[PDB]
């Protein structure tokens, strides 16, 4: 329980509920390294809400990519994730979700958008902890960030995502 | 959006 | 230490500072047996706050009523309790309160409202660590809620408060 | 608001 | 760690996202003795920041004075920490600061205020865990405080710090 | 603002 309440400690600082979240990934080429070998594909990151008892989601990154980009790019994915408060929430997920790898001299963030697809299981409400991520399999390639560029500075990226509340 | 594989 | 440490964490983790709560009561079922059993008459929730530093507020609940209510109506109070801030504040307490017991199908929730009596000890300025509760002994018939309904599913029930922050 | 017996 | 982790969730509890903190300095006497003595001439308040992912930032005050406020005054100084998302911020920081006692009376609240030296290696981006501390040495006379007046009541003060977030 | 001593 000492370590599974760090684990609390540290989500509880990490969770945001304005439907904005910026994800710090460092130890970067390490990382990058592990999902290349295909010990540690993907990472999950830390969950946030659309509002104090909104929706909870989180975002899934491949670095090294996964389906139509395994190899060549860096796959990032959206999460609806089982909230406390799913009862009172409308059903399907229908918020626009913005996904962002931001460029640390502010020159050229990479950024890509979806609305959810209403028909898809991944915007139902979770029966599991989490539902099938979806997003952008071809968000970056590996050669853009990575290889030099201003994404990857003293061995850290930053991913940022913005969860429209139109409607909420 | 496209799910994951 | 090892408990008491993790009920801080417990209290951080449900705490807002925009007047609004949102308390959710899972095993509905159970609590309401020991409450009609008399073996927990009561319940008291987290704490929340009107602003960063503004007033601290719980809520305290009888499953199976309270005073005119007891045996017949779920009773609902409101508690003013020592805040880290109480110096800086204004008192007595005088800001409208609005208790809700959430309709699961937003069809009808059940509502009621006070201002403060500001004669009344439940809102000076705590000595103790909280005021005798004051609020609503008849907020809802036992067999509305519970028995069938939209109010309890899944076994829990949502509680929700609205202090209003007029001259805050 | 009446207070908790 | 049992006591590292309780320290991580006592600066949680004390973090704001806004620009606006109030410390609460209780034991007023003991550690203004503490001070006097020369055991601990001066105290760090817990972090705060400008915005969820802004800049992070602290206040250091000798009770009994530092440089030409030394053993006549009450000396209170900003700090610039090293923050995680220093990286996506602009340097050196530049933002307008203000520094406050306050008159548990709502009389006459100690103030002032200043814009950063940019020339200033304490408002350059942080290498070390800390900048150099930056501020008011003679903020308030220990005469005005301690000594009688509303700033001390029931042994404990509250300093209050608004950073303005123009550009930000 | 004046640094610390």
């Amino acid at each position: 329980a000492m370590a599974d309440l760090e684990q609390k400690v540290l989500e509880m600082e990490a969770s945001t509920y304005d439907g904005v979240f910026i994800w710090k990934i460092s130890d970067f080429p390490r990382k990058r390294q592990e999902a290349v070998a295909g010990r540690i594909p993907a990472i999950f990151s830390p969950a946030f809400y659309t509002s104090r008892y909104g929706y909870k989601m989180c975002l899934r990154i491949y670095l090294n990519g996964d389906g139509t980009g395994r190899g060549t790019h860096l796959s990032l994915f959206f999460v609806v994730m089982k909230g406390p408060n799913d009862a009172l929430l409308r059903w399907p997920f229908n918020q626009k979700v913005t996904l962002m790898l931001l460029d640390q001299n502010n020159r050229e963030h990479v950024i890509d958008a979806f609305r959810p697809d209403v028909t898809s299981s991944s915007f139902q409400r979770p029966v599991n902890d989490m539902n099938i991520a979806s997003g952008c399999p071809l968000f970056c390639p590996v050669s853009k960030m990575e290889a030099k560029n201003s994404y990857v500075r003293d061995d850290a990226i930053f991913i940022k995502a913005i969860v429209d509340l139109t409607g909420l | 959006p496209i799910q994951e594989e």
